[PDB]
């Protein structure tokens, strides 16, 4: 992690990084990760310091050497992509990247059951309507959810049982269930860690959603389905698809709803 | 016509015996009754002073505690060690 190599002095912080690769292939095949990239290998052109360059050459070079290093995968996380030394991106080194962004409300769903594993739930839980209303929130976020709603129903219930020792009888906790109460209790307490950042999702909205404008519907249908649905119609005849559509009109038409309705339907985002 | 309260006067003389009462060791150990009353009426303190409500709602909750009492038994304690006391 980067803050942990940074609080190192200048020629321990080279060294440490460079152990961690020896190590790793020491005990091949391993994975080597490098948390707060941005923090361990910012971009030199913004900083002034001297060990704050050097160990981003370092760890270029210690990238470069998995040449040599046989079965060592080095992974690293940062909370934006634009805030490390671009050098890192080059052929090799940190080739490969995925977006982890913000789960959307299937996926907040899912990770609500997998925290919920081991809980009990009363017959009034609803998983699904706390997904929907958790917006903003983040796996960590959804995680103290669960936490929080679990130890509401503790209180309630097991403090009145349990004993000031080591041990709890199993048959307690396991009559123990998490009320949908515990998880509105919960829901206030927690606060959303990913609010501000863009959410980019499937929208909810469908042709149902919209009154009227039968013939717009159909027009962004041959827009936007059409062009992958039927490519050999438009190879056919040479067509370029378009690439987009701009709406005008007095507000408070739908322009909104027929562009996620349409998004829908194609299951886009 | 209004039957007249009758004061019923009585004296009591206390007894030093009244004060004596010894404690097992086992008295200031907390039970598990006491721990989630207490710290369920913690949580219902910090809830109480952050809800947002109208006057109309904070009524409904003091309101219940108000009307049980309508007479008093009165005790006046004498320099000669006697207790009096009466009605009103
Ligand atoms: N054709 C329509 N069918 C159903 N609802 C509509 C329609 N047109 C507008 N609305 C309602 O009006 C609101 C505003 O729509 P929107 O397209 O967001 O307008 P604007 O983008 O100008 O603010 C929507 O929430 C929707 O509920």
């Amino acid at each position: 992690n980067g803050p942990e190599i940074m609080s190192k002095l200048a020629g321990e912080s080279e060294s440490n990084l460079r152990k961690a690769f020896e190590e790793a292939e020491k005990n091949a095949p391993a994975i080597i990760f490098i948390d707060e990239l941005d923090a361990i290998a910012p971009k030199r052109e913004k900083t002034h310091g001297e060990v704050e360059r050097r160990i981003v050459s370092q760890l270029l070079t210690l990238m470069d050497g998995l040449k040599q290093r046989a079965h060592v995968i080095v992974m690293a996380a940062t909370n934006r992509p634009n805030s490390i030394d671009p050098a890192l991106r080059r052929f090799g080194r940190f080739d490969r990247e995925v977006d982890i962004g913000i789960p959307d409300a299937t996926g907040r769903l899912e990770i609500l059951q997998i925290h919920t594993k081991n809980m009990k739930l009363a017959d009034d839980v609803d998983l699904e309507q706390v997904a929907n209303e958790t917006h903003g929130h983040v796996g960590a976020d959804l995680a103290a959810l669960c936490s929080e709603a679990a130890l509401q129903a503790i209180r309630k219930k097991m403090d009145l049982i349990d004993l000031e020792d080591e041990t709890i009888d199993a048959e307690v906790m396991n009559s123990l269930a998490v009320t949908m109460d515990d998880f509105r209790w919960a829901l206030s307490q927690s606060n959303p860690s990913a609010l501000r950042e863009t959410v980019v999702e499937v929208p909810q909205v469908t042709w149902e959603d919209i009154g009227g404008l039968e013939d717009v519907k159909r027009e962004l249908q041959e827009l936007v389905q059409y062009p992958v649905e039927h490519p050999d119609k438009f190879l056919k005849f040479g067509m370029t698809p378009s690439k987009g559509v701009l709406f005008y009109g007095p507000p408070g038409c739908g322009k909104t709803l027929l562009a996620k309705a349409i998004a829908n339907e194609c299951q886009a985002n | 016509v209004r039957a007249k309260l009758d004061r019923q006067r009585r004296v009591f003389q206390p007894s030093p015996l009244a004060s004596q009462f010894e404690l097992p060791g086992d008295f200031f150990n907390l039970t598990a009754e006491e721990i989630k009353r207490e710290q369920r009426l913690r949580s219902e303190a910090v809830e109480r002073l952050s809800v947002l409500r109208t006057k109309a709602m904070r009524e409904k909750e003091e309101q219940r505690g108000l009307r049980k009492y309508n007479y008093t038994l009165l005790r006046v304690r004498l320099p000669d060690g006697c207790l009096l006391q009466g009605t009103f």
